[PDB]
RNA sequence: AAUUAUUAUUAUAAAUAUUAUUUUAAAAAUAUAAAAAU
């Protein structure tokens, strides 16, 4: 896929992926002068040309393509990512103790600081969307990645993650505040709320065990 | 890499090959992105010598 | 019961059948089996009494077969298959097309040769052939054997002496009568009243090929309206008079009669003033067609507050003065519209409002009077399942918050990369209204940033969601890439609407609700794009008129030349003559206009109509139909097992030996789709069992 | 046929009197109006055409023996099937038939090589050998020519 | 001659002077051994030139060097696995801490929302089955997920069963053990290793197959029944008392009825027709376990056994509305039924029948009776078919063996 | 041959029916009520029953 | 004889073993092969 993430994807394709100069230059070539200065860059004359190449990700033309927009996938997909990127045995020393990790360690620390600052640049204007339709199970991780990638919780990003860490706080103690006084959710298949009682219950307890982390 | 290039202000871009090339032929390559606007590869026939 | 008929008289000699079923019944039959097989034996049933049915009768039953038609296109286009013997395909008309050629081939003999009094008698039977002979499209019988409006058939044309397309050679069905029936109309219509000579007026019309209606059969009625008008003197205030001539002003624009008069009636005559107090200027107003017009004002009535006719209609005189005279005759109709708190005339007034600005030069003066009259809420309130968006896309101050809609010269939207800065701001998510309906709606110019960043914009079609939903579906899904998007526009909408409600068939209506409960549902949660009227009246040219068929292409050519990185494609039908915009729909030939068209920043959009390149930098993808999987043909003819409904066939069973097991009584040929049975045939000798159902 | 290439939007009808005028020239000024070369926006590509009504053909003219002594010569794929048929000869069977071959000589001199070029400009002309025709609604305007 | 290359693997002609070839059968191209030359790789044992070499190693350190445990390891190995009471105490753990987070499968009118994945909670739920070898379909815990009735009660049977499998121990685990354990024997099998046989279906093997239905709960709602068939009929190993048995053996059989196999239905719920009764007939339990012994002959097309087990559903049970109409249901096929009676008439009704026979059934022009018979799991081509001596069977020219004449015919013996 | 065959000429082998009542063609189908199995009709099973009554 | 191929590799001995490979539901030319007479 040419230009790799239209917006979705971290993938790319920027001064890694070369230009061959030794094949039949597939499109675009809407006239034959363009052997000796196909002058692509030229916006009309890359159109054609960076539409035909490597398929711009589609599936196929009706196949299926991935639901990588929704809260209910960037989020649990985040979680991968740190949970990756900075193990538990980082996490427990981090959390557990103050005392330093080690060089190494402290890189590792690092390493993975600024791979957050990328799969956030990538899939940020994707995480505002979904917002809307968000789920209490998703808003409630959203403090609690940052943590394994220790970063104190709270255009450029840092404009746009401030609003959104802000948006999604209220959500989560309005849904807590829709919890208190919670209306039937299923009066049928689960009319009496078990599993509700401490799975709600620990939702209130981890979500302001992170505010003062924060 | 052997390549001045320029970035326009509607996102458009050009390359100009410098391998080999001197550094008067650099800057007379120079002058030149400044100079194009990078808008339309038309062909200077007749037809074409009034674009609006 | 095997009644209905009674053979002719002398019997030993004719063995005809006569026919004696009641024109109800035949109705009945009609309706209750709608299958090919039983609609053919009810209209030829029906053709052979032609000549015995009351003027009364002769009304319904032609008016009740244009239920089975359609204003649209293709007349008789009950098409049986498509051969393959050759390379390309053929197609060939069902034993159905042949009905309604041998129906007209029976009403252009009682009507013209046999019974030459018939129709003088009744008016309002004329008023239903001519209408009748414009849904069958008699003029162009082509059509009835064409099935791709890009791949025209000659096969009711073109014939050739070696033996090809001889037996459905040159057709002339109505030809004979379509002709005889203007001999009635020129010189008798003293027994015409004026809703009758408007639809005269408007069948010869229809029925050409173009409307053009051979004027003098048009010039013999308003010499007609005339003198229905001098004995009240030019001076015609009755309110419903007042609107036979908006129908009186539509017609004579699709004929395209130029009449300033009934104009400088309609209007109010302000023109024929503003013509007055000249200093030094034209006389427009005039175009003096004073000896084949008559002088004629309203009144001191109303003169004002119009109707949806009279809009839809001055939006093809291009004089710059009767714009601004009916610009303020639309707001007083929607004045009084508004204040009498209707609907119909408040939506209608709309849709046949858009028309009108749709035509000013001045493109803020048109974008102005769009925002004042709240035209994004009152339209989509009407559309089936866009009443829930409208209230939000209505909401208090972002309905239309004087977007920038930063307008060049030229009037093209020279905003796009300057209102891509948007003034920064970010054009906000979640709002309001706790459901978490939250998400805003996504207007187009409050979203230009998101189709900049979107890998492959969609634009959406009235056709590809109708004959199935299964190809907007996938796009539906594909939404959720955030790479993709999907934009349908306020005008593809309420052309939705029609055939939401409007169809030929229930099967069909029943998607456009399927096909808008989607792109309604779809734009609720902030997923598509709905282009309204606000961003219609941006993109498309002035003094254009660009219906949803070009609101689909001047999009496609504003956004392949204002942000040229996105892909774009087109759910349509390959059938939809919006395919190639280039062959249709292109503008009268000019030297000035050039290939370089679509990419040149002075000329506008729908210039690039003339070139093969905006057809090429737009894909077309069929994305997905439904599963090629075939139909139950089991219950079809089939010339293999036709060889077996009588086969002998003694040493095939042993034990359970039936009757006749292949033949299945009163069908044709087994065939238990292809039914026969109970409908009229004739066969003195041979048994027949009467109607049930399967 | 709409097919971009066209062009039937600005249409004008003539009529070509034949009366007396020389059939291998009234095939001319009527090719230079089906083609389209009377008006200063020809371009090749475009078939801008305006419809020409010659009626009165039978009333047309050949210098001399020339209605005796000029063969439509067409061979056949059959051997032996070439036909030589002089005007006099074609003009039993159909007058139009003389005018239709005089036009597909003019038409053909500029348009040869490309089908829908050959043939379209053809179907311009309405060859009516006398005055009735059905065109009194197309308003065929008179045009003006002095050979 | 010699018109294409040289090699032997050529395309064009070729001659034997010029280009004398050794004659090789079959060899492998320049692409690689297809899957004809391999036919051989696998019988043969070399390709069958003779020419190319059996380099079998890599097969050997796929099967043997794998498979090598020498004998000081093997008897201590088993004193090393895992104790499945903990991948039951901890996979249970991990699979709801998934089945929280699978999204609530969407709700957009116009077009069916499409079901969530299923890779989140496929690897746990892999653990979970594998040790109690009851193997379920991850679309039974896909579209359970999607179905806004079962999304909470299947996730909260889980959560009730974790909290009744970390309070008790894995009791049809003990079942096996007590086996080591009781016949008195100072040997129980280990300190039983499940906590910290003559007990009933214990409160974990209650709210086990609990979630079980409720795992087939999601199956019917997807109509997939021959999997769910295969869901509850495996659940039948952890009843041991005939209250429990019972109700399980009406959901078996309430899945047979749609899963096609009508035979095992009735045996399903003459099951129940046998265990049902012991409650209070008011509550519409106690008629269930007679109908389903009694619709699946009501489907069987056997009416005459289906009207005496609805008369007997009468007289013990007072008033059960299905068993009440089903008296009456078979008064409509009456005649009908009685008077058209044929042994052997068996329109076939449902699709788990008409799907089972797609696949699994006889086809056309392959796989039927002409082209390879299996004897024994073997694979014998259409002749040697030795339930036949019909035409083309090479059993028509056997012979008599030089033995007695057993045939009175001349030209065919 | 006198020649080598370019792509769009072995495609027009395609073209006629020929290929197409050879290759590309799906047949009518349906489940026999009793054998279960697809069929096409005229052709029977070998069960006594799908033998007797013809399904 | 390139072969699992036109083949009784026969120096010898011989005479009642059913002693174990040959697809296809059309039409022409051809190819083998076929009642009547100068």
């Amino acid at each position: 896929c040419i230009s790799g993430g239209g917006r979705g994807d971290l993938f790319t394709r920027h001064a890694s992926a070369f230009k061959p100069p030794a094949f039949g230059v597939l499109r675009g070539l809407t006239h034959s002068s363009q052997t000796t200065h196909p002058q692509t860059g030229q916006l009309r004359a890359r159109k054609l040309i960076q539409h035909a190449m490597h398929d711009r990700t589609l599936s196929g033309s009706g196949h299926h393509r991935t639901a990588v927009a929704t809260w209910s996938y960037l989020l649990p997909s985040l979680r991968q990512n740190v949970e990756q990127a900075v193990p538990d045995t980082l996490y427990e020393k981090l959390l557990t103790d103050e005392v330093p990790l080690t060089p190494a360690e402290s890189r590792q620390l690092a390493d993975a600081h600024r791979l957050l600052r990328f799969e956030l640049q990538k899939r940020i204007g994707l995480l505002e969307d979904s917002l809307a339709d968000a789920a209490l199970p998703y808003l409630l991780q959203w403090p609690a990645l940052f943590q394994r990638a220790w970063l104190r919780l709270p255009g450029a990003l840092v404009p746009r993650l401030a609003q959104l860490t802000r948006h999604v706080i209220r959500c989560v103690e309005e849904d807590l505040g829709r919890l208190e006084h919670g209306s039937e959710p299923r009066e049928d298949g689960a009319p009496r709320s078990r599993r509700q009682v401490t799975l709600e219950a620990a939702w209130r307890a981890q979500w302001a065990s992170l505010l003062s982390w924060h | 890499e052997s390549s001045i290039t320029g970035i326009y202000r509607d996102g458009s871009e050009k390359a100009y090959s410098i391998r080999f090339l001197s550094s008067m032929g650099i800057n007379v390559r120079f002058h030149r992105l400044v100079n194009e606007g990078n808008d339309y590869n038309h062909s200077f026939s007749a037809s074409h010598l009034h674009l609006q | 019961d095997l009644v209905g008929y009674h053979v002719h008289r002398h019997f030993p000699l004719l063995d005809v059948l006569g026919c004696d079923r009641s024109v109800n019944d035949l109705l009945a039959q009609f309706w209750n089996r709608p299958q090919r097989e039983a609609r053919t034996a009810t209209v030829l049933d029906f053709a052979a009494t032609l000549q015995r049915h009351s003027n009364e009768e002769l009304t319904r039953v032609l008016y009740e077969l244009s239920s089975l038609f359609e204003w649209d296109g293709n007349g008789l286009q009950f098409i049986a298959a498509k051969v393959l013997k050759y390379g390309r395909s053929y197609t060939v008309s069902s034993e159905l097309t042949k009905a309604f050629v041998q129906l007209v081939d029976a009403m252009t003999v009682a009507f013209v040769e046999e019974q030459p009094h018939r129709l003088a008698e009744s008016p309002a039977l004329l008023a239903q052939v001519l209408h009748f002979l414009a849904l069958v499209k008699i003029m162009e019988p082509n059509k009835w054997y064409t099935l791709n409006p890009n791949a025209p058939q000659n096969r009711a044309d073109y014939t050739h002496p070696r033996g090809v397309n001889r037996t459905c050679g040159h057709v002339t069905t109505g030809r004979a009568l379509l002709d005889f029936l203007e001999d009635m109309v020129t010189s008798f219509t003293e027994g015409w009243s004026e809703d009758d000579i408007l639809d005269v007026m408007a069948g010869f019309s229809g029925v050409m090929p173009d409307g053009k209606a051979s004027s003098p059969v048009l010039y013999a009625l308003l010499d007609e309206l005339w003198m229905r008008w001098s004995k009240v003197g030019f001076v015609l205030s009755g309110s419903e008079q007042a609107v036979r001539l908006e129908r009186l002003y539509m017609l004579l624009q699709v004929m395209d009669m130029q009449r300033d008069a009934v104009l400088d009636a309609l209007l109010g005559g302000q023109l024929r003033a503003h013509s007055t107090a000249p200093s030094t200027s034209t006389l427009p107003t005039l175009f003096c067609e004073r000896d084949d017009t008559p002088p004629l004002t309203l009144a001191q009535s109303l003169t004002q507050t119009r109707g949806p006719d009279f809009f839809s209609a001055v939006s093809r005189d291009k004089r710059a003065m009767v714009k601004a005279a009916a610009l303020r005759l639309l707001t007083a109709s929607l004045a009084k519209a508004r204040d009498d708190s209707d609907a119909v005339l408040h939506q209608a007034l709309v849709e046949s409002g858009t028309e009108l600005l749709q035509s000013l030069t001045s493109k803020s003066a048109a974008l102005s009077f769009a925002q004042r009259e709240q035209f994004d809420v009152i339209t989509l309130r009407a559309v089936p399942h866009m009443a829930d968006v409208a209230e939000r896309l209505a909401e208090q101050r972002a309905e239309a918050p004087f977007f920038p809609l930063t307008a060049s010269a030229g009037g093209l939207p020279d905003t796009a990369a300057v209102l891509a800065h948007l003034s920064s701001h970010p054009a906000p998510y979640i709002v309001l209204c706790k459901g978490r309906r939250v998400h805003p709606v996504r207007t187009l110019v409050s979203n230009l940033d998101h189709v900049a960043a979107v890998e492959n914009v969609f634009l959406l079609h009235s056709s590809g969601v109708s004959k199935c939903v299964d190809a907007l579906v996938a796009v539906a899904r594909r939404l959720r890439s955030g790479k993709d998007a999907l934009i349908v526009t306020a005008s593809c909408l309420r052309a939705l609407q029609a055939a939401a409600q409007y169809g030929a068939t229930e099967k069909r209506r029943a998607t456009a609700d399927r096909a808008l409960d989607i792109v309604s549902y779809e734009l609720e949660a902030g997923r598509a794009i709905l282009m309204p009227v606000t961003d219609e009246l941006y993109l498309h040219d002035a003094g254009t008129y660009c219906d949803e068929d070009l609101m689909l292409w001047t999009l496609a050519a504003y956004l392949a030349r204002d942000v040229p990185l996105v892909k774009v494609h087109t759910i349509m039908s390959s059938r939809s003559r919006a395919r190639n915009p280039q062959h249709a729909l292109r503008g009268e030939h000019s030297p000035l206009t050039s290939t370089d068209d679509l990419y040149n920043k002075s000329t506008p959009l729908l210039q690039a109509l003339r070139s093969k390149e905006l057809r090429a930098v737009t894909h077309h993808p069929v994305v997905q139909r439904p599963v090629r999987d075939p139909p139950q043909t089991l219950y079809n003819v089939n010339p293999i097992r036709a060889r077996f409904v009588y086969r002998r066939d003694k040493a095939l069973f042993d034990k359970y030996h039936v009757t006749a097991r292949n033949l299945a009584p009163g069908f044709s040929q087994g065939a238990l789709n292809s039914d026969l049975r109970a409908l009229g045939f004739y066969t003195p000798d041979h048994p027949q069992v009467p109607y049930t159902p399967l | 046929m709409s097919k971009q290439w066209l062009c039937r939007e600005g249409e004008r009808w003539w009529l070509l009197d034949a009366r007396g005028q020389q059939l291998p020239h009234v095939a001319k000024i009527a090719a230079q109006y089906m083609t389209g070369q009377h008006r200063p926006d020809f371009t090749p590509g475009m078939m801008t055409g305006d419809h020409v009504v010659i009626t009165n053909i039978k009333d047309a003219v050949m210098t001399g023996d020339n209605w005796i002594r000029v063969p439509i010569t067409w061979q056949t794929a059959y051997p032996g099937g070439k036909y030589r048929v002089r005007l006099s000869e074609m003009y039993e069977r159909d007058p139009c038939m003389v005018m239709w071959w005089y036009l597909k000589d003019e038409v053909n001199r500029h348009f040869v090589r490309k089908l829908k070029t050959r043939t379209a400009p053809l179907e311009k002309a309405w060859l009516y050998e006398d005055s009735v025709h059905p065109h009194a609604e197309k308003n065929p305007r008179p045009l003006v020519w002095t050979d | 001659y010699q018109r294409g290359s040289w090699a032997p693997g050529s395309k064009h002609q070729k001659h034997m002077s010029l280009n004398p070839t050794m004659y090789l059968y079959r060899f492998a191209g320049p692409h690689g051994p297809g899957p004809y030359v391999m036919k051989y790789w696998w019988t043969l044992g070399c390709f069958p030139t003779g020419i190319e070499r059996p380099f079998r190693l890599p097969e050997f350190l796929a099967s043997y060097q794998q498979q090598h445990v020498p004998i000081e390891v093997e008897e201590w190995l088993q004193c090393f696995v895992k104790n499945p009471y903990e991948e039951l105490k901890d996979a249970t753990s991990s699979l709801l801490k998934c089945l929280e987070e699978v999204p609530i499968r969407e709700n957009t009118r116009g077009y069916r929302s499409i079901e969530s994945g299923v890779s989140s909670f496929a690897a746990p739920l892999a653990q979970f089955e594998r040790q109690l070898n009851v193997r379920v379909p991850s679309l039974a815990v896909r579209a359970a997920l999607g179905s806004p009735a079962l999304r909470e009660r299947l996730k909260d049977d889980l959560f009730e069963y974790n909290e009744s499998l970390s309070a008790c121990g894995s009791t049809p685990h003990r079942r096996l053990a007590r086996l080591a354990f009781d016949e008195p024997l100072t040997l129980p099998g280990g300190i039983n290793n499940s906590d910290d046989p003559n007990p009933s279906t214990s409160d974990d093997e209650k709210k086990l197959i609990r979630l079980l239905t409720t795992f087939s709960e999601g199956c019917t709602l997807k109509e997939d029944y021959e999997s769910a068939f295969s869901l509850l009929s495996s659940s039948l190993g952890f009843s041991h008392d005939d209250n429990t048995d019972g109700v399980v053996h009406s959901n078996a059989s309430a899945a047979a009825i749609l899963g096609g196999l009508y035979k095992e239905a009735e045996f399903h719920g003459r099951q129940a027709a046998l265990l049902e009764p012991q409650a209070m007939s008011s509550r519409k339990s106690g008629g269930r376990g007679y109908v389903l012994w009694a619709t699946a002959t009501a489907y069987q097309e056997d009416f005459d056994r289906a009207s005496r087990i609805v008369e007997k559903g009468l007289e013990v049970f007072p008033d059960n509305a299905d068993l009440k109409s089903i008296q009456e249901k078979l008064a409509g096929a009456v005649p009908a039924a009685s008077s058209a009676s044929p042994l052997c008439t068996r329109m076939v009704r449902s699709k788990g029948q008409q799907a089972r026979a797609l696949l699994h059934g006889s086809g056309r022009s392959f796989d039927n009776e002409f082209d390879w018979v299996v004897f024994k799991n073997k694979l014998y081509p259409s002749k040697m078919n030795p339930s036949s001596n019909e035409m083309g069977s090479v059993f028509r020219r056997v012979g008599d063996f030089g033995g007695h004449i057993s045939t009175s015919r001349s030209l065919e013996p | 041959p006198k020649r080598k065959k370019n792509p769009m000429q072995l495609r027009r082998k395609t073209y006629g029916l020929h290929f197409k009542e050879r290759y590309l063609k799906l047949e009518e189908w349906y489940f026999c009520p009793l054998c279960a199995e697809p069929k096409k009709q005229g052709e029977w099973c070998r069960r006594e029953d799908c033998r007797q009554i013809k399904p």
